[PDB]
RNA sequence: AUUCUCUCUUUGCCUUUUGGCUUAGAUCAAGUGUAGUAUCUGUA
RNA sequence: UUUAUACUAACAC
């Protein structure tokens, strides 16, 4: 699906951990799952 | 001022770091002095790490070693390793081109061309919708997975 | 264990000048991580 | 959504003494065992330390404070802060003595180290006796460091008076630094002092020292300009024609035109002619037509005079 | 004319970045239900 | 009396 409200937490999350941690991610995403979380990343 | 004593490491690490992943390193202004110093004081890293993964995969070749923290720890350094290793024959294959050549591809397509000619062979179509052997065909394939 | 025998004359040959574009050529930017960011710290995407 | 996401965060987060003598001792003794932790924790990093001093001065003052600074000052001789901070609370309870030694030991210690030089004399102005201060400066000159240590030097002896330590002051600097500007900083003494007889013999020694690689273009009209103060003719013209002579291509031009300003003050147009054709003629022309454009410039020069 | 304080404009200085090192040191969000206690919200 | 959170958890399947 991936709404606004993911993105936007999103572009916060990789400010705050970096691009290379991907799962510390799809923990607070809840319904994402990191090779997601990272791939909708590198495409968008 | 020495307020960057402490702070140069920092990079050096990072350098590092850089180095086992493949990505590159590029560093907006620092001085070029400085650059050096850690492009220096990594390459030895790198032996001494490079090393030591020849020499542990040279005491489980043979047998010595156990309990997985070696036999976990010298299957990533390879596994680096052998990435890096991968990561060049791939770049170096665009910039280096196509090694084929050609005339050579020619033969060889020609030559294919010549023996299913040979054979009177049918070429595989695609799926028709109405089709006796599909259902079976995908229970296989689940059954496999 | 006890304090150390007081300490000697310095006598440095005498402090070179410096300049304001050699004292910035020196400039160290702080460096900043692709992995470990601990803490909090938070840095825009533009400076990565 | 995405800025609003981190602010939130923020604004979040933001929103969310003693009585008796013997009820002090206790709050004055923890704070010494906080202090003294972060020593053990931390040999060196004077911040621990310099506060730690400040700390007891306030409180008490003497052994506590004036140890805690000798106890670091073992950590780090060399840390000019700590030093400077160890002084100040000193004088800020106003015993000059007990510092005047301390900073001596400084001064021996570190010689290069300007910051305690200047601030050693400082201390002695505001104490008072001006002896103290030359013995203490000239001390600075065996280690001959620059002419901001002589000329903080000679501006003691200008403040007060006693101008003939100030003149000799002067003619050691010239020895030690003999260079050029030193020479002209001189002559500025005997301005205000009033001898023209005295200066001139002055500049008659600048050009003993120095010699022909060793003195500047500058240094013949900061002779000049004199000579206008006291408006003698007979030095001026003299002056000019023989300081030209050292310098041809080097430093000509700038010569040149100083001497034709002479000549605008004091029939007698005859090196108008020489200064503007020397100048024309000095004029750089490469090529065929900008050499053939000066050549109709010099002829011309040449065809009225 | 000097010194001190306040206000504005332009410019400088930093703390190492939260101690270091490894196989990114390592793996992946089905838990729910009841009972008791504490806090908060509403009913001249 | 209802709802949420934590503590009870030194619980149970």
């Amino acid at each position: 699906a991936w709404k606004n409200t993911e993105d936007e937490i999103l572009k916060a999350a990789v400010s705050k951990y970096g691009k290379n941690q991907w799962a510390r991610i799809s923990s607070l995403l809840v319904r994402k799952t990191p090779k997601q979380c990272k791939a909708r990343w590198y495409e968008w | 001022r020495q307020g960057k004593s402490k702070t140069i490491l920092q990079h050096l690490s990072e350098a590092w770091r850089c180095w086992k992943a493949n990505i590159p390193w590029k560093v907006p202004g620092l001085p070029a002095p400085i650059e050096n110093m850690i492009l220096r004081y990594v390459k030895s890293k790198a032996d001494w790490w490079t090393s030591v993964a020849h020499f542990n995969r040279e005491r489980i070749r043979r047998g010595a070693t156990v309990d997985k923290t070696v036999a976990k720890k010298n299957l990533g350094r390879l596994t680096r390793l052998w990435l890096k290793a991968e990561q060049e024959r791939q770049h170096n294959y665009l910039k280096d081109g196509p090694y084929v050549t050609a005339d050579e591809a020619v033969a060889i397509y020609t030559t294919f061309v010549h023996w299913l000619e040979s054979r009177r062979f049918q070429p595989i179509p695609f799926p028709p919708l109405s089709y006796k052997h599909d259902t079976k065909l995908l229970v296989l394939a689940l059954e496999r997975l | 264990r006890g304090p150390p025998s007081p300490p000697p004359p310095v006598l440095h040959s005498p402090p070179r000048k410096v300049s304001a574009q050699e004292q910035q050529d020196w400039q160290i930017p702080p460096s900043i991580s692709n992995w470990k960011n601990p803490k909090g710290y938070t840095i825009p995407l533009d400076k990565r | 959504x995405x800025x609003x996401x981190x602010x939130x965060x923020x604004x979040x987060x933001x929103x969310x003494n003693i009585t008796d003598l013997e009820e002090l001792q206790e709050f004055q003794g923890r704070k010494r065992k906080e202090f003294e932790d972060a020593i053990r924790r931390n040999r060196l990093a004077m911040g621990h330390w310099m506060r730690y001093g400040q700390w007891e001065l306030d409180q008490k003052e003497f052994a506590r404070a004036r140890s805690v600074f000798e106890r670091a000052l073992d950590v780090d001789s060399t840390y000019i802060p700590l030093w400077l901070k160890y002084i100040e609370c000193e004088m800020k309870n106003r015993n000059i003595n007990h510092a005047r030694n301390l900073f001596d030991r400084a001064v021996t210690q570190l010689p290069r180290v300007d910051k305690l030089w200047y601030k050693y004399v400082y201390m002695e102005e505001m104490l008072g006796n001006i002896t103290g201060c030359r013995q203490v400066f000239e001390r600075w000159l065996k280690w001959e460091p620059d002419e901001n240590c002589w000329m903080s030097y000679i501006r003691m002896e200008r403040r007060y008076h006693e101008n003939e330590r100030a003149r000799g002051i002067y003619e050691r600097f010239v020895v030690v630094h003999p260079e050029v500007t030193n020479w002209l900083r001189w002559a500025r003494f005997e301005e205000e002092c009033g001898n023209a007889a005295n200066v001139r013999q002055v500049y008659l020694a600048a050009i003993d020292a120095l010699g022909q690689e060793f003195l500047n273009e500058r240094f013949f009209i900061a002779f000049a300009k004199f000579e206008i103060r006291q408006k003698e003719y007979e030095r001026a013209r003299t002056i000019f024609k023989y300081a030209i002579d050292f310098m041809p291509r080097s430093k000509s031009m700038e010569l040149y035109k100083e001497y034709t300003h002479f000549e605008k003050q004091f029939x007698x147009x005859x090196x108008x002619x020489x200064x503007x054709x020397x100048x024309x003629x000095x004029x750089x022309x490469x090529x065929x037509x900008x050499x053939x454009x000066x050549x109709x410039x010099x002829x011309x020069x040449x065809x009225x005079x």
